[PDB]
């Protein structure tokens, strides 16, 4: 499953025509683009090689 | 809100709470250079090969 959240603050007078205002004109923005699963998990690092990274010299 | 909001105005942030959008479009750049050389080269000779029987003394 992929999540996309988002959450802001936006002044209602950049809305332009159908109710629709680009993202940079949100202030606050929070932009969330998230997911589950096997996929998910293949993109993560590893213990031991996370652990290697933040530790070993060079 | 009771406030008082112009017509004809560019709608302007005027409070705490007013929105603005930043374009950052930002661009720096700065150089510096310096060179200095000096050379100095000499080379004499003198010799004779052949001296005559008058100036065998010097
Ligand atoms: C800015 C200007 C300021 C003014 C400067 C003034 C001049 C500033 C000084 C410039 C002259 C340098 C001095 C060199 C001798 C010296 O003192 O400093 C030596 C160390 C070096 C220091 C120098 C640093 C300077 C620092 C720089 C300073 C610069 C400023 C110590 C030494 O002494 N070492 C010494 C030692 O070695 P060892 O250590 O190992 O033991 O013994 C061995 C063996 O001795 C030899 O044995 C031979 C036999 O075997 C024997 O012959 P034989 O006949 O017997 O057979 C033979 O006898 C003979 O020559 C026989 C006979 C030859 C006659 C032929 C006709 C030549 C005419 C030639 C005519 C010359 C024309 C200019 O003599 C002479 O009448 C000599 C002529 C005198 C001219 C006088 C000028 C009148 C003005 C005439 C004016 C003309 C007007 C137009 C024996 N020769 C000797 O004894 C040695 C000496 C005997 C002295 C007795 C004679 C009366 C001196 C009477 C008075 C002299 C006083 C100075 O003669 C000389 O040269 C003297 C030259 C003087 C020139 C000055 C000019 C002034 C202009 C005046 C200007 C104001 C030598 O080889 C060795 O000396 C050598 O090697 C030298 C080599 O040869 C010659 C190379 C010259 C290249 C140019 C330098 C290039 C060097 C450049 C790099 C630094």
């Amino acid at each position: 499953t992929e999540f996309i959240r988002f959450s802001g603050v936006v002044n209602p007078r950049t809305i332009s025509g159908s109710n629709s205002v680009p993202s940079t004109q949100v202030a606050d923005a929070r932009i969330e683009y998230v997911g589950n699963g096997y996929i998910n998990e293949a993109q993560n690092m590893g213990w031991l090689q996370r652990f290697f990274l933040n530790l070993s010299p060079m | 809100n009771y406030g008082y909001q112009p017509l004809f105005e560019d709608r302007r942030p005027r409070n705490i709470g007013d929105t603005l959008t930043i374009v950052l479009q930002e661009n720096v750049s700065a150089s510096k250079s310096s060179s200095a050389n000096a050379s100095r080269d000499g080379k004499t000779s003198f010799g004779f090969d052949t001296v005559p029987r008058y100036l065998q003394g010097l």
